[PDB]
């Protein structure tokens, strides 16, 4: 499953906040590395 | 170098942090990885 | 003149006993022939010694001689018996001119301790003049023998003599045995790292990070630095690479290893055909460093 990665969310902090989503490898498959996404808190 | 690898520490927030650092998916030999530590905030 | 004395010609003074007693040999004039070298012919039809006259001094150059055919070798052999060290054991600088028109072979080889003469370079056609110079691994018995062979193609008679070979200037260098045209400065040996210096008056050591060169004794000319990212030798033979490049970029610094690179590999080329069936392939032993 996708999510299987390990998820590093930066935490709301500073007025930033990071979706970062990194693998932890023997998944497979899923979807891609999913890239970090910013917005406001 | 030392800033080489990737930070991925979490913040404050609900009163748990988590300060884990990696290297980057794409360095040789050196410090190796440092490991997680927990703190009250 | 003895040993210890350098003439150009005209009048032999003694060398300084500030330099070292260097022996070496320059035949730029050919008025007597040295003792040192002797001429045979090897007939080419029948492959025999002739015991001819092959070369013929004319006083200023040595060149070849018609013997029986064109086609007959016209040998010189030139023999040491050893060398006397002051790598450096022997380098011989030749001045070749050829005049000759076709099929013109100069079978300069080298017997390397007394073994069957092997070809070091064999120079084809009419060549102008140049010098050669050749390097002796080992001290041994080495003879310079000049093979010339005027035709190769067999022709009754004598119809080619235009096809002369001048060797106006012989250099031979650490020689045992032999005259002292000219004596090198030095009087002991310095340890390694030291450039020899007699002006100085005693052993004087290079800069670190250098290596020194033996051909050029005297002074610190001869002692070249090192190369970009490289240590020297304790002997300062030659350059020694710490297999750890460090170069700086405007992030940080790049230290690039190559450690586990020094021991060596057996990598070969792709198995090449030769034009027959025969078959082959490139083997390169690589040493990176260490
Ligand atoms: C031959 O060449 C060498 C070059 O290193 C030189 O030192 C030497 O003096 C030459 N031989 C003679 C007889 O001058
Ligand atoms: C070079 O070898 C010969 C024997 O082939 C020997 O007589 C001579 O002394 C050697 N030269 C040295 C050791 O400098």
């Amino acid at each position: 499953s996708a999510s299987d990665y390990h998820t590093f969310v930066s935490s709301c902090v500073a007025g930033i906040q990071k979706t970062t989503y990194m693998w932890r490898k023997l998944c497979s498959g899923g979807i891609s590395l999913p890239e970090q996404r910013v917005t406001i808190c | 170098s030392a800033s080489d690898y990737h930070t991925f520490v979490s913040s404050c927030v609900a009163g748990i942090q988590k300060t884990t650092y990696m290297w980057r998916e794409p360095c040789s030999g050196g410090i190796s990885l440092p490991e997680q530590r927990v703190t009250i905030c | 003149c003895p040993y210890g004395s350098y003439s150009n010609g005209s009048d032999c003074t003694h060398c300084p006993a500030g330099t070292e007693p260097a022996v070496g040999f320059e035949y730029k004039w050919w008025n007597t022939l040295p003792s040192n070298m002797e001429t045979t012919v090897l007939s080419g039809i029948n492959f025999e010694y002739k015991g001819l006259t092959g070369w013929e001094v004319a006083g200023d150059h040595i060149y070849t001689a018609v013997g029986a055919s064109d086609n007959d070798f016209m040998i010189l052999t030139l023999v040491v018996p050893g060398f006397r060290p002051p790598k450096e054991v022997a380098r011989i600088t030749f001045v070749f001119e050829t005049i000759c028109s076709v099929n013109c072979e100069l079978y300069f080889m080298v017997g390397m301790n007394s073994r069957t003469n092997t070809p070091v370079e064999t120079w084809k056609g009419t060549k102008g003049k140049q010098s050669y110079t050749y390097t002796i691994e080992e001290n041994a018995t080495v003879s310079f023998t000049w093979a010339f062979q005027r035709t190769t193609l067999h022709e009754t008679g004598r119809k080619y003599t235009n096809d002369v070979a001048k060797i106006y200037s012989i250099n031979v260098t650490n020689v045992m045995g032999g005259v002292a045209s000219y004596c090198r400065p030095c009087c002991t040996s310095c340890p390694a790292g030291h450039y020899i210096n007699r002006d100085s008056g005693t052993c004087h050591l290079c800069p670190s990070n250098t290596i020194l060169k033996a051909h050029q004794p005297y002074g610190a000319q001869a002692c070249v630095p090192c190369g970009p990212g490289t240590k020297n030798n304790k002997i300062h033979s030659l350059c020694y690479n710490d297999c750890t490049f460090s170069r700086n970029t405007p992030s940080r610094i790049f230290n690039y290893n190559f450690s586990a690179l020094a021991g060596t590999v057996s990598l070969a080329g792709v198995p090449s055909f030769t034009s027959k069936g025969l078959k082959y392939f490139h083997h390169f032993t690589l040493s990176l460093c260490g």
